[PDB]
């Protein structure tokens, strides 16, 4: 068969060469099963060797492949150039720093990650005892909060955190809220501060969007409003802690 | 020396226009204007109220005022719109395990609505009906 | 180049490399770990797993179970005091993770649930639900960042290691974003780098899987062992080779034709079980093998559908019904309806054996260490003597954690009486890796490496497969020899120094070809049937254990060549007959 | 990076008055509006259920002293705290503007409540 082509708009820039990012423009075979990311490698093999971008997986589990589409937020692995007839441009993760073509800098959110201790704190249970016991019930409470691959797609859709950079961010907090919820951790009191903090639950706006683009359904809104909420009790007892 | 020159585009204050999901968003929060100016027209009732049926006539000749309507009719829509946010927004607030799944918003959603429209009417029972 | 200075330094932050990192922060507090990964950890495959990870938790079960699962699974190759030191270290490794945080599914008492995986008798695979690997690696990684032992370099490529006076002392990496090289001297050194599947043109893999760590033990003369073993797994999406978990046969869906005749039972694997009841080693749940050849047959009797991707079987789901696909297999749906756009409800997944896992690897003895002091091995790069000829389901998993955890110890002890190499030879072997990288980047010839890649790829396919003829083989050799030519006549023509790709890909290339060379020299002499290495013709459709009841060690020497010595497989309870 | 030992912020103060302000606006503002902004101005009630005489005997009870009281003052803090923000969402620079808004807020409580302790 002969297959359409399709020209994609992929915006370049290296910091080497260029003053600023600017548009390429690649014409690309496709089927019906050709994703961003298939497009991009096909563009970098045959056409723009230069062309720098992340990705490993394949099938959004990894969480690398994550970049602007026509101003939305997507995983390329899992954007598919028959749904994009009229036209597709293709830009770095927006509200991260353009290092090269489509590779930002993704300290702040490694950074965030790491502020909240992620890890199970204050439980003195060892092996040899087996382990905790947790019920189908006590895992509903943070299991959703669990599904992050990490991509920050959460953080291009947040306008407060284009807005605010010191924001630690929807992924960030959801993941803070993941362990808080978790029967198994004893460490709330560990990552209160930051979530009490203005740049911690109290920059979000409740704007939403974040939930919108979240590949995974993690529904990070909803963790921040928790977040909120456990904050708000946990000022109320600071208050009353005359000790 | 590192070769990076790391590229910073600007969030500009026009940055909501441009999804329509960021437009409605701010249209969400645009409710609190006209929230804000009936709670000021209250305050012209208080008192108005308060100095006698002359001041208070003369407050309901501005209610009657053929603009002071139509902002009117809109700060009601806005508090529709106010309304319907607030019950999905606020849901998401909650964390309640229903035999071992995390319930859905939806039931909330229905609740705060059932308990609105009893509320509208047992208001407008008692304002009216005597 | 800037220096750093480190205990240990772990090359791969996955599975396997984390749970080094953690245990030898772990061994010791004071001690500065340099863990180094090309991505950031989070990105590495282990994050794709999702069947599980075994630990014999059930009362029923016995330690002499998994052991002799895992033996015969194995055909016989494995060494069984390595698998000994593996089940009865499973179980404690999968409740550490637990304590980790790792939310494995539960029973209503709250207790860990299992799930029967890999054809093995008794349940004993740990699920956390359907992202068994996202979570073992989130888990490892989250629990990674409480330790200010470990010092990351994330996104750092590594390019080569140090050995002087047959010793590690350290390594040379690529700081990615920077486009700068950095040395990180260490008195010992993990290889964590994770399979070679990227070979083949079709394979479940993420990109990264490209066996740079493989290559390295290549550079200095260290063995790779048993690398003609290399599973396939046998319901990948057509095209993106995308794995559909064998829960999905666990879960009963069935495998079809263009009949709809589910032909296994025609196979050996008869009779046909009820829709309603699968039966384990019956059917789809058979043998994994003999579920992949049965597709190498189907398509010799053109009973294959044909697509525009490939020829394929069909995989149905339908009669599971959309309750029971969202509750246990929301994932593969998610996938079927996006990857190939079916609803996996109304609809049949079109299925293909795809390349999968690769059982061959760095040669370690009993501590995962190598035949250069101090420079060890662990996961799927590395050949612990765990897997033999065959991987067992969910057997990888469990050895990242067990195998990562005795690496990390074994590895803070070598650093802690290695004593000091001699200064100038380890600059000296410094700067040659310096010097090898300019040789690469001038290198000069117009030969596109993609081309060069996709072309190695199918001659791992076609060559290296389900079935293997000595012809096939000898194409794949001499195809291979050929584009080894050919990249030394390659030009990488991006000079940029930031985040560039072209060069770090073509490199991975470049260690591609070295290890596909040992995987098809492997195979074209070992002229037996063994596990996952099948061959037709006369005389080696058999497994033989008079001739080659032992381990393939391929070596590659400064000519160019790769060779093969061979070794004895360790036996202590379980002899065959 | 991010601050080890940040501050606290002040914020779940607002933001609580803002929830009860919030849910208040949401269920009793619309038939509110209703009846003071549409009902009464085109003597859409029956008889004289809207009358001065009427509206006084309510607001002068303990218990619409309370109600209107409330009715006015909670969308205040809802309303405004939502204003703060929008400046800020606008790229509005207003000096002390958490002290303009709540400023405002809290003259308008008091003043509220003045009102329904009686002028
Ligand atoms: C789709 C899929 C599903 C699977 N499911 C299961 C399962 O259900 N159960 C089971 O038991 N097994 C499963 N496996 C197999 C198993 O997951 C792998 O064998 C195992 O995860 C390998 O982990 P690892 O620690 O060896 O390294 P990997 O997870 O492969 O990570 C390797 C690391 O090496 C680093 N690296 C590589 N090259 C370089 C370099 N040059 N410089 C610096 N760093 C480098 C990477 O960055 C990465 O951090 C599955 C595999 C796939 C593909
Ligand atoms: O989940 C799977 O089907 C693959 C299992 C494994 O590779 O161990
Ligand atoms: S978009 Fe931002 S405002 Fe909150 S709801 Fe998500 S973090
Ligand atoms: S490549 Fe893993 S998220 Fe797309």
């Amino acid at each position: 068969a002969e297959m359409k082509n399709l020209k994609i708009e992929v915006v370049r820039y290296n910091p080497e060469v260029d003053t600023a990012p600017h548009s390429a423009f690649y014409e690309v075979p496709y089927d019906a099963t050709t994703s961003l990311l298939d497009a991009l490698g096909y563009i970098k093999d045959n056409l723009a060797p230069d062309l720098s971008y992340r990705w490993s997986c394949r099938m959004a589990i990894c969480g690398s492949c994550g970049m602007m589409v026509n101003n939305v937020p997507k995983l390329a692995c899992k954007t598919f150039l028959r749904d994009y007839t009229d036209g597709m441009k293709v830009e770095a993760l927006a509200n991260f720093p353009i290092e090269r073509d489509l590779v930002v800098d993704m300290t702040h959110f490694i950074e965030s990650l790491e502020a909240i201790k992620p890890y199970i704190i204050g439980n003195s249970r060892t092996a040899d005892q087996g382990t905790n016991i947790q019920t189908p019930a006590q895992m509903a409470k943070y299991h959703q909060f669990s599904g992050c691959i990490n991509c920050g797609l959460c953080y291009a859709a947040c306008p407060q955190f284009g807005l605010n950079p010191e924001f630690i961010g929807p992924a960030a907090i959801t993941l803070a809220h993941r362990y808080n919820e978790d029967s198994r951790d004893h460490g709330k009191k560990e990552r209160m501060a930051q979530l009490n903090s203005q740049n911690g639950v109290w920059s979000c706006t409740f704007v939403g969007y974040c939930s919108e683009v979240c590949p995974k359904h993690v529904d990070p809104a909803a963790a921040i409003q928790q977040g909120k909420v456990e904050s708000s009790k946990d000022f109320l007892i600071a208050t009353l802690k005359p000790r | 020396t590192t070769k990076r020159k790391p590229y910073v585009r600007p969030m500009t204050s026009t940055w909501w226009k441009k999804l329509p999901f960021y437009r409605f968003y701010m249209l969400r929060e645009g409710t609190a204007v006209p929230a804000v100016w009936f709670s000021i027209e209250l305050i012209f009732g208080l008192f108005a109220l308060k100095n006698g049926p002359e001041a208070w006539a003369g407050f309901v000749d501005f209610l009657q005022n053929p603009v002071i309507v139509i902002i009117n009719l809109i700060t009601l829509a806005a508090a529709l719109l106010h309304t319907k946010t607030w019950f999905e927004l606020a849901p998401k607030a909650a964390n309640i395990i229903v035999k071992d799944e995390k319930m859905g918003p939806e039931p909330i959603i229905k609740s705060l609505w059932a308990v609105t429209v009893v509320a509208t009417i047992v208001i407008l029972f008692v304002a009216l009906y005597w | 180049m800037q220096t750093f200075q480190a205990d240990l330094a772990i090359v791969g932050a996955g599975g396997a490399g984390l749970r080094a990192a953690i245990a030898a922060a772990q061994a010791n507090p004071n001690a500065k770990i340099a863990l180094i990964s090309k991505v950031y950890p989070m990105r590495s495959h282990t994050v794709a797993a999702e069947g599980g990870s075994a630990a014999v938790a059930q009362d029923h079960d016995s330690f002499e179970y998994h052991f002799h699962d895992t033996v015969a699974g194995g055909d016989w190759l494995c060494e069984q005091d390595v698998v000994d030191y593996f089940v009865h270290h499973c179980p404690t490794e999968m409740t550490q993770l637990e304590l980790w945080g790792c939310p494995w599914s539960r029973r209503p008492d709250g207790s860990v649930n299992v799930r029967r995986f890999g054809g093995m008798k008794i349940e004993r695979t740990w699920f956390a639900a359907d992202k068994t690997g996202f979570h073992m690696l989130h888990t490892l990684f989250q629990t990674s960042l409480q330790f200010p032992q470990i010092q990351r370099f994330d996104e750092h490529f590594v390019l080569d290691i140090l050995v002087d006076d047959g010793h590690v002392r350290g390594l040379v990496a690529m700081n990615m974003m920077e486009g700068t090289l950095v040395q990180i001297r260490a008195n010992a050194v993990v290889m964590a780098t994770g399979g070679a599947g990227r070979v083949y043109r079709y394979n479940t893999n993420g990109g990264i899987v490209t066996g740079d760590g493989m290559g390295m033990a290549l550079s200095h003369g260290v063995p790779l062992r048993d690398m003609e073993f290399v599973q396939y797994h046998p319901t990948g999406l057509p095209g993106s080779g995308i794995l559909m978990t064998e829960g999905c046969r666990g879960e009963g869906g069935i495998l079809v034709n263009k009949n709809g005749y589910r032909y296994l039972q025609d196979y050996g694997m008869g009779p046909e079980t009820p829709l309603g009841e699968p039966k384990n080693k019956y059917m789809e749940l058979g043998p994994r093998d003999k579920v992949s050849q049965a597709f190498w047959h189907e398509w010799r009797k053109g009973n294959t559908i044909s697509t525009p991707r490939g020829d394929v079987v069909y995989l149905d789901l339908r009669h599971l019904g959309e309750k029971k696909l969202h509750e246990r297999l929301p994932f593969i749906c998610e996938l079927a309806k996006a990857y190939v756009g079916v609803d996996p409800v109304k609809e049949p997944i079109p299925v293909r054996p795809t390349a999968h896992y690769t059982m061959g690897g760095i040669e370690t003895d009993q501590n995962c260490e190598t035949r250069i002091k101090g420079l060890f091995a662990v996961g799927e790069c590395s050949s612990v003597g765990l897997h033999g000829a065959n991987r067992l389901g969910s057997n990888s998993l469990a050895e990242l954690v067990v195998f990562g955890r005795l690496a990390g110890e074994q590895a803070t002890e070598r650093a802690a009486t290695a004593g000091n190499g001699n200064e100038a030879a380890i600059e000296a072997q410094a700067a040659g890796v310096e010097q090898r990288l300019k040789d690469l980047v001038n290198q000069d010839g117009g030969e596109n490496w993609a081309k060069i890649r996709d072309e190695m790829g199918l001659a791992m396919e076609e060559g290296c497969g389900i079935y293997r003829t000595p012809e096939l083989m000898q194409k794949t050799i001499d195809k291979l020899a050929e584009l080894q030519e050919r990249f030394k006549r390659v030009r990488i023509t991006d000079t940029s120094s930031v985040f560039n790709t072209d060069l770090l890909y073509t490199i991975e290339l470049g260690h591609g070809l070295n290890v596909a060379e040992c995987m098809a020299h492997s195979a074209m002499a070992r002229k037996e049937s063994r596990g996952a290495h099948q061959r037709l013709d006369e005389g080696c459709t058999e497994r033989d254990d008079v001739n080659f009841l032992k381990h393939t060690l391929a070596f590659r020497d400064a000519d160019g060549t790769t060779r093969l010595e061979y070794s004895d497989v360790k036996i202590t309870t379980l002899p065959p007959a | 990076m991010i601050n080890p030992n940040p501050k606290r912020s002040d914020e779940p103060v607002f933001w609580g008055l803002f929830g009860a302000g919030g849910m208040w606006s949401a269920i009793i503002a619309p038939v509110m509006i209703l009846l003071v902004g549409i009902l009464l101005p085109l003597g859409l009630f029956p008889g004289d259920a809207l009358s001065y005489e009427r509206v006084l005997a309510f607001a002068q009870s303990f218990i619409g002293r309370v109600f209107l009281f409330l009715m006015i003052v909670l969308p205040l803090w809802c309303g405004l705290h939502r204003m703060h923000h929008a400046m800020h969402d606008l790229k509005i620079h207003v000096p002390a503007g958490k002290w303009v808004f709540y400023g405002l807020a809290a003259i308008l409580t008091v003043v509220t409540l003045i009102g329904v302790v009686t002028i």
